[PDB]
């Protein structure tokens, strides 16, 4: 009854420098429901970041979508930082245009 | 239409 | 096509930090339309789709009533569960519930569901025939005797086959423009050399609804589930979904590979070649 979240960090639309977009972190397949998620911009955690209402799949594992409005550049690196009981240490996943 | 629920 | 309505509820006890957290959401297909957070200030069932906003005050009052009652019943249920299993009241536990109905292309009843979980594991479920319960352990056996003695199924069945389907039909209509559309996937292929001898081909699917999709690579026409990375289907946050499938390939053999996509938005399944 303890399940590690799968983590994905991605853009709503294909990346385009100087064009406003949405940065998502999708966490799913985890149990229990307690979870900490930050979106990162160059090591600094983005402030106005929202998430969907807590839900779960056929197997009872939870999923959530965290997101924020952002404008991609060639320089700026973004990541997702995630913690959960099943994690020795907060897991960090860098965003990859290609993924 | 949210369901009715019952005690365990 | 075929349609479904689902209510998902979660109750998490917070021993020493007050009363259990209770969250509930409603869906039609993949589109969320309602929510209730026992921690929120409104303390009412809140709309989460534009189309449901049409419902009059009578709707929000009755719905609110039902979901509030549920949060209280779940609260007590966690207490009972502790008793049944003789667990410590310092531990945090989770109680989940799934409820809903499926209908076909003409909105005829298909299937009904009403099942719970405790601590991530099946506790008790209504059987397909909606007449008897499946209990997962001895504790659930106590709940099963009580629900049979109480004749709880009689009520749930009539609800699923009657009120649930009418509700779904109604929702489907009011949200017709949204709920009854099927956006097909925009697809494409990417190439990523990894070595001097190996490259990755990624098959993309974007902007599709509903979430149900199948992406599969082939080699000379032969299916390949061994050498392929597949990511879980993910929401774009706009009502559409995304997914990709990937294979590593010997440099110079990209051409023997083909990607196949299947989605109800597609008149015919798609075959993509690099």
């Amino acid at each position: 009854i303890q399940r590690t979240p799968k983590i994905q960090v991605y853009s709503r639309h294909p990346a385009e420098n100087g064009k406003s977009n949405f940065l998502n972190c999708y966490v799913s397949g985890f149990h229990p429901s307690d979870i900490e998620v930050d979106l990162l911009k160059n090591g600094e955690r983005i402030e106005k970041v929202e998430h969907s209402d807590l839900s779960f799949s056929k197997d009872w594992s939870f999923y959530l979508l965290y997101y924020t409005e952002f404008t991609p550049t060639e320089k700026d690196e973004y990541a997702c930082r995630v913690n959960h009981v099943t994690l020795s240490q907060p897991k960090i996943v860098k965003w990859d245009r290609d993924m | 239409r949210y369901p009715l629920t019952f005690g365990w | 096509g075929s349609h479904s309505m689902r209510y998902f509820s979660t109750s998490v006890s917070r021993p020493g930090r007050g009363e259990p957290r209770f969250i509930a959401v409603g869906y039609v297909d993949d589109t969320q339309f309602v929510r209730f957070d026992s921690d929120a200030a409104s303390q009412r069932m809140e709309p989460r789709a534009p189309w449901i906003e049409q419902e009059g005050p009578e709707y929000w009052d009755e719905e609110t009533g039902k979901v509030k009652a549920h949060s209280q019943t779940d609260r007590e249920n966690l207490r009972i569960a502790l008793r049944y299993y003789n667990q410590s009241e310092a531990g945090s536990h989770t109680l989940q519930m799934m409820f809903g109905c499926d209908v076909g292309s003409d909105g005829r009843f298909l299937r009904g569901y009403h099942q719970y979980a405790y601590d991530g594991k099946d506790y008790i479920a209504l059987k397909e025939d909606l007449r008897s319960w499946t209990a997962a352990d001895m504790a659930a056996q106590i709940t099963k005797r009580k629900w049979e003695a109480a004749h709880v199924a009689e009520q749930q069945r009539a609800y699923l086959e009657g009120t649930c389907v009418d509700g779904l039909r109604r929702y489907l209509e009011n949200g017709k423009e949204t709920l009854q559309r099927t956006d097909p996937p925009k697809t494409h292929m990417t190439h990523h050399p990894i070595s001097d001898h190996e490259a990755t081909l990624r098959c993309w699917a974007l902007g599709f609804y509903p979430a149900e999709i199948t992406l599969t690579w082939q080699r000379d026409g032969e299916d390949q589930t061994q050498d392929t990375e597949l990511v879980e289907t993910r929401p774009a946050g706009d009502g559409t979904f995304q997914k990709w499938a990937a294979v590593v390939v010997p440099s110079g053999e990209e051409q023997r590979y083909t990607c196949h996509v299947q989605h109800e938005g597609l008149p015919k399944p798609l075959t993509l070649r690099w």
